């Protein structure tokens, strides 16, 4: 309400228009530019727009048209839900933690999906029934095929046998 | 200018030997306090010998 | 006045160094003139006549940049000398050298300006008497009293808490003399000059809806060197406002000297001046007795100033410092070690000094019980020592009772500020003059040597020791019954 | 001079060249005292202002290019054993290997007087070396 910055000056809370730019957005990376152009508009994002943003990026095709070496969904939702926790103040909600969780799934990551279970079970209270049973199907998936960590890592190595290039 | 630089090389070589005479002081801090003991506990074995 | 308006036209430009050619005479040095012609430049441009050439050409020094700057434009003289504003609508805004409000929070709405050069007070002027600021901390009111018209150095660089402490002595002063404060950022960083104002609106000194105790001047490193040399100027040009217009003891913190200092020196190298020693300007004691000097107590009010004062290579018989420790009457030094060892206000004691620690000014009790106390200070220092060489027990009765003494002296002189009653959760104390001198006396004495030395730390005055050392107890009985249940 | 020969030889003969010069500092010492009299204020300790651009111009065209190669060693005068003097100090961001000297070393009986605590060398890194 007439919400205030550092310096006691009075801030633009119409979050609405933002949000509607970014749901048209394709690329998940056009959508981090609204947050900057309505930063300078002196319009900080709210939690509705920061989950707005996450939606983006799960149903996003990919970071840009041309494709970025070493690109993750995952790692960009949690670097900016880093930002709006420490520096904006603003503690995400359970809509936020379940997008997570949602590509974590979809992207066939079950570890991190571990993770983000006891995340949802100590902050959002609960998590989707769906999510950690589907999660669990890639473990076992995952187990079946033999593929539980990278080969690379179970193979054994003497003292002598370590390659460190 | 080496001038300049000649005094800051032999201060900084006073410097050093501050340091490992301090380190020589606590040394000798050690073994004065274990042979403090000696202070009490002598003046009675040589009684006879007297 | 008779030159307000006077039309001249730039006949040179050299850097920060602009010559002015006026048809009807060259105004009186120290005068401002505006450039008309702001064709492509974002800021104004005025300039501060310095020099006459000739009877009617006038060197000059901007306090901007030069861009975008022709021969033959127009200049107007601004009547007079820099004017800055001066009053109680100043309190609260931060204000460039030529007294202009950089916080974007509306005009200023002053009543009335005063030029920034002002001759200092006459012999007749001075007050008839030395008297002491009541800072209301323990430390600096006993070890280092602080003096109406005094100037006193504060050594010690930052992470010791040095805003802390200006804060705390801003709001001190006004809760008790009445009197207001201004800071003057001279060569400062522009980042650590935004931290100190959201500090202040933090710590409400600065309040944007209520009432505010303190007004900001910064010239910033970024600025050219003749803002710099004026910055301190204007600032004390504002307390000169209130010390006379309003009688009040005002206090004028500087952030640095040492940057003033530096920046008359840039400003006389460009002039083309013969440097002094070590490169120093030839006028660097009149520079600084031109600032100094209007720094005093008169017969209407005062104004005491907080200088920090940096020593450049550590070297203490540099100039600057040389000379500018002559101005000083006392000093303030804040170490890291005391601050680790968990002592705030961080003071060393030992290290500081005044000149008011004198009978002659200052109660004879006040004088005997500081000295005392400077006394077991030095001989704990030294019993320190011993004990370290040998052991505790070593020592005799005598200097066993004293090392106590001394302990709980060390933990007394610390003090909780109200400026930190939000960050760090404990209620700040003010404590008077005369109960900080009867409390120690009677440390001294040894009334006190069944107080535990816990009961000291971070308290103020002699009553919160003793409501301290009863609550600890309460604790400690609480405790000791609930075991014996168990 | 001899820098414009090693030049003709590494571009148009593309050969692989040596170039020796003893000594490099006697350059600019004599630019300083010609400086004086061409209007020139001094710099500190007394070389003339242009002793960074004149030297750097110099070094520049002493590199081995698409073309050839130079391998040069250039001999490099220390005044009063002083390495903090502008001259010596401005020519070690020019080269690929320094090797410092100290008297110290030599008045030991150590020949040649190489400081290793104090030399430096680009090729210093397994990549290249061994």
């Amino acid at each position: 309400a007439k919400k205030y910055d550092l310096f006691g000056y009075e801030v633009d809370t119409n979050t609405a228009p933002w949000i509607e730019k970014i749901k048209k957005c394709k690329y998940y990376d056009e959508a981090g530019e609204v947050l900057v152009n309505m930063n300078v508009s002196n319009c900080p994002p709210d939690i509705a727009t920061y989950n707005a943003t996450l939606q983006c990026i799960y149903q996003s095709p990919s970071k840009q048209s041309t494709p970025v070496d070493n690109e993750s969904k995952f790692c960009a939702m949690m670097d900016l839900l880093e930002e709006m926790q420490h520096r904006n103040r603003l503690k995400p909600n359970e809509e936020s933690w379940t997008w997570v969780m949602k590509e974590c799934v979809k992207s066939g990551q079950f570890r991190l999906g571990y993770c983000i279970q006891q995340v949802m079970e100590t902050e959002c209270k609960g998590c989707p029934a769906d999510l950690v049973k589907a999660n669990e199907a890639n473990a076992q998936k995952a187990k079946t095929e033999g593929k539980e960590h990278p080969g690379h890592l179970s193979q054994q190595a003497g003292l002598f046998d370590v390659k460190v290039e | 200018s080496g001038k300049l630089r000649l005094y800051k090389e032999k201060l900084e070589g006073y410097n050093r030997f501050y340091s490992i005479v301090k380190t020589i002081k606590m040394v000798t801090l050690a073994k004065y306090r274990a042979a403090q003991g000696r202070i009490r506990t002598r003046d009675f074995s040589l009684r006879y010998t007297e | 006045a008779d030159h307000k308006g006077r039309v001249g036209h730039v006949s040179q430009v050299i850097g920060a160094v602009v010559d002015v050619h006026f048809a009807d005479g060259v105004p009186p040095v120290l005068t401002a003139l505006d450039v008309v012609d702001k064709l492509g430049r974002d800021e104004p441009l005025t300039l501060e006549i310095v020099q006459h050439l000739d009877a009617h050409t006038g060197r000059c020094i901007a306090m901007q940049t030069t861009d975008l700057l022709k021969l033959k434009a127009k200049v107007v003289s601004t009547g007079g000398n820099i004017s800055v504003p001066v009053g109680r609508e100043t309190l609260g805004r931060i204000f460039n050298v030529l007294g202009d409000a950089i916080d974007q929070r509306g005009p200023v709405g002053e009543k009335l300006r005063m030029p920034i050069h002002a001759v200092a007070p006459k012999l007749a002027d001075q007050a008839a008497e030395d008297a002491v600021l009541t800072t209301g901390i323990k430390v600096i009111d006993l070890i280092l009293p602080y003096c109406k018209g005094g100037k006193i150095g504060l050594f010690g660089g930052a992470g010791v808490g040095k805003t802390v402490i200006i804060m705390e002595l801003i709001n001190n002063v006004a809760k008790g003399h009445g009197g207001f404060s201004v800071f003057a950022g001279v060569g400062e960083r522009t980042r650590e000059g935004t931290d100190l104002y959201l500090e202040m609106m933090q710590s409400k000194v600065i309040d944007l809806k209520g009432e505010s105790k303190c007004v900001l001047v910064y010239g910033q490193m970024n600025e050219p060197p003749g803002a710099r040399a004026r910055v301190a100027q204007s600032a004390l040009t504002m307390a000169e406002y209130f010390r006379d217009v309003e009688g009040q003891d005002v206090l004028l913190f500087i952030d640095n000297i040492f940057r003033f200092t530096q920046a008359n020196s840039e400003v006389s190298a460009l002039l083309g001046r013969i440097p002094a020693a070590v490169g120093y300007q030839p006028t660097l004691a009149e520079d600084l007795g031109q600032l100094q000097e209007r720094i005093t107590s008169t017969t209407k009010g005062s104004i005491t100033s907080v200088q920090a004062v940096y020593v450049p290579a550590d070297d203490i018989t540099d100039p600057a410092p040389a000379t500018t420790f002559s101005h000083l009457d006392a000093t303030t030094v804040l170490d890291r070690a005391v601050a680790e060892s968990g002592i705030y206000p961080a003071v060393n004691p030992l290290e500081c000094a005044s000149r008011i620690m004198d009978p002659d000014v200052i109660s004879v009790d006040h004088y005997n019980v500081a000295q005392d106390v400077v006394q077991m200070l030095t001989k704990y220092r030294e019993l320190q020592d011993i004990i370290a060489v040998l052991g505790i027990d070593e020592l005799s009765e005598e200097d066993k009772l004293i090392v106590d003494r001394a302990r709980k002296l060390v933990k007394f002189l610390s003090q909780p500020f109200q400026v930190a009653e939000v960050f760090t959760g404990m209620t700040g104390h003010y404590v008077q003059l005369d109960d900080t001198i009867d409390s120690f006396s009677g440390l001294l004495m040894g009334t006190y040597d069944q107080v535990p030395e816990m009961a000291f730390y971070m308290v103020g005055g002699i009553n919160s020791v003793l409501e301290k050392a009863k609550k600890m107890a309460e604790e400690a009985a609480e405790l000791e019954k609930m075991r014996r249940a168990r």
